[PDB]
């Protein structure tokens, strides 16, 4: 059959934490807010 | 609180928002980071019915590099965190049989090609897959985030569970293959952190993912400029000149490039010989030694007598034997170098030299050794004093400057160039690499023009590919001294084998001997970093 | 299997915009109205 | 009333307060002058 761009069966595996919680700890330390930060400052 | 600078009002104003709308309507813009809405080619895997249980067909660690877009963007940042989905699309025949096991190896653990790895939680997909399998690699870490230099992350491994099998296949020694394409898509929780000041370095060091060119067509040697044509597995590899390590250090006297050798000779009255001394040189790395001065020396001792090429009939193409005694050539193990010489006519006193100055230029034969006016002794420890040139040089007190460019080599025997410690020139020490645990070191081979023979050529060893020497020289790379920068080489056939680069700069292979039948139009791809203690992978017949 | 004259599964492509938008832009600049325009005017 | 100097906006911002929280959670910070909560030789 036909397979699109994100198509595909996703399998789950034993060693596997909480993606979200980890993400938060990162942005917490990082300070991430906007995805394209180079749009918020002037570059030489 | 306050932004530096004052906003002024310009007349031509961007005021319209509709313009944007129009743009959007005709382009169909939705999301801002499109690479997150689709899988993109990463690598391909050819699963063969010869590859047995336990073999690893794929092993990558979570890193921006496993994705085209992710990677190109990472160059802008200094921090990343999050996982990435890896989608495998197996495409074989519905009549085949076989399973493939997937497993996630936590950070701090190096996987090995053993079924032991399966005494750990693992899922498996079959050879006759219908819909793609997506494995999402979690980002297990003990730090709020990752530093662009970090490599020790979760590793995805694909091992052969049950050997692929084809019924319709003949019983005769043959083999069928089942192709599998690997793509990636950054998971939702994936993100780049702080921007990195363009031009800045990575304190701990950039990952060595570009030390070997993608096409073997751009593989020049760090010893001879000719492009690589083969490899040679040796229980010990060594070299010093133009060989750089990950610290960017070099025990040599030349840069990672090939440039003309500006030299300065001096002749003296009454000299029945033709060997000369080098008194000075312009462009030079190590003070006194000319940048690019050949790395090989003469074989044995011999009287400094004028002579020409001369090889017995033991060198006539057709004889599988060569007696090194027939070779009467005195300037053996010498590097042929085209030249453009000039003479410094002394002040107005006696222009008896203006005669030797107007003479046409000769091609000098360079080498490195000790020069006792009567006999030339082979010296493998270079110094501004052991620089020796040989040709039809003037027999009158003089000072001549020349600019030469190595083009060939005075053949000595069947053995390849620089395949022996003793004949390898060095200054302080001589870098080396020995076989370590199933991983043998290699020499990159390329052809070099020879002596008086026809358009013939002999083999020349090289410790690094010119580029590795360049990158490693001008770059800020890094990797644990107990690891290897692994790359996978694929020939223009179904053959391939991994190459690991040592911190010292030498390359290894997981075989005790590489094939000859290698269809040379080659292609290399970075695999990642592995403990040296693990046997480099390969699939060769 | 028998395939008719218009038979076929339509698959949607990732990089594709909304037709209706561009569509009208055309109709608007072009003034398109009927189809066999030659039905609406006498020709020499 | 006025503080000498002008505050400008830098990009890498300290904005996160959670960082502090994490610090605090793993160190167990309570009081600011710890030497006041115990006798010392």
């Amino acid at each position: 059959e036909i397979v699109t761009e994100e198509q595909g069966t996703v399998v789950q595996q034993q060693p596997a934490p909480a993606p979200t919680a980890l993400a938060t700890l990162a942005t917490a330390s990082t300070g991430k807010s906007v995805e394209q930060e180079w749009m918020t400052f002037f570059s030489y | 609180t306050e932004e530096q600078g004052t906003v002024v009002q310009q007349q031509p104003a961007p005021a319209p928002t509709a313009l944007a709308t129009l743009a959007t309507a005709s382009t169909g813009k939705s999301v801002e980071q499109e690479w997150m809405t689709f899988f993109s080619y990463h690598t391909s895997i050819n699963w063969s019915t010869v590859e047995s249980q336990g073999k690893i067909l794929y092993s990558q660690a979570l890193n921006p590099s496993i994705n085209p877009y992710l990677d190109h963007i990472a160059k802008l940042y200094s921090t990343w965190s999050g996982g990435i989905d890896v989608r495998f699309t197996v495409s074989g025949s519905g009549v085949f049989g076989g399973k493939l096991a997937a497993l996630l190896v936590p950070p701090g653990v190096e996987p090995i090609e053993s079924v032991s790895m399966l005494q750990y939680p693992h899922v498996l997909f079959d050879a006759r897959q219908t819909e793609p399998v997506i494995f999402t690699i979690p980002d297990i870490r003990k730090t709020l985030f990752h530093s662009m230099d970090e490599t020790d992350t979760t590793k995805l491994v694909i091992m052969v569970y049950n050997e692929l099998i084809n019924p319709y296949e003949n019983g005769v020694e043959n083999k069928t293959t089942c192709s599998i394409t690997v793509e990636t898509r950054p998971s939702a929780d994936f993100t780049f952190a702080l921007l990195k000041p363009p031009g800045s370095l990575i304190k701990h060091g950039s990952i060595p993912s570009d030390l070997i060119p993608r096409n073997s067509a751009h593989w020049m040697g760090n010893r001879w400029w000719s492009t690589i044509s083969g490899f040679s597995v040796q229980p010990r590899v060594f070299q010093s000149n133009r060989h750089f390590d990950f610290d960017s250090t070099t025990t040599g006297w030349s840069t990672p490039y090939y440039v003309p050798i500006e030299i300065k000779i001096q002749g003296k009255v009454g000299s029945n010989n033709k060997w000369f001394h080098v008194i000075d040189t312009d462009k030079a790395l190590v003070p006194g030694i000319p940048d690019g001065w050949p790395d090989t020396t003469i074989p044995d001792e011999t009287k400094a007598t004028n002579g020409n090429f001369s090889y017995g009939e033991s060198y006539r193409a057709g004889s599988t034997t060569i007696k090194p005694n027939e070779n009467s050539t005195h300037f053996k193990g010498t590097y042929i170098c085209g030249t453009l010489s000039t003479v410094e006519i002394p002040e107005n006193d006696e222009q008896q030299i203006k005669t030797e100055a107007e003479k046409k230029s000769q091609t000098m034969y360079v080498v490195t050794a000790d020069f006792k006016d009567t006999i030339v002794k082979p010296q493998h420890k270079i110094s501004p004093q052991k620089l020796v040139v040989y040709f039809d040089g003037p027999e009158k007190d003089l000072t001549m400057s020349a600019t030469l460019s190595p083009l060939g080599y005075t053949l000595v025997d069947e053995q390849p160039v620089g395949s022996v410690s003793s004949r390898v020139v060095r200054i302080a020490t001589l870098p080396e690499a020995f076989t370590q645990g199933g991983n043998y070191p290699i020499f990159y081979v390329n052809k070099i023009k020879v002596g008086y023979f026809d358009r013939a050529t002999t083999n020349c060893y090289n410790s690094q590919i010119l580029m590795t020497s360049q990158r490693l020289a001008e770059g800020n790379y890094n990797l644990p001294p107990d690891s290897l920068a692994v790359y996978r080489i694929t020939d223009s056939s179904s053959q391939w084998f991994d190459i690991g680069i040592n911190h010292d700069g030498f390359s290894y292979v997981g075989l005790s001997d590489l094939p000859n039948d290698l269809s040379f139009p080659l292609t290399s791809t970075f695999m990642g970093v592995q403990l040296a203690r693990v046997k480099l992978a390969s699939k060769v017949k």
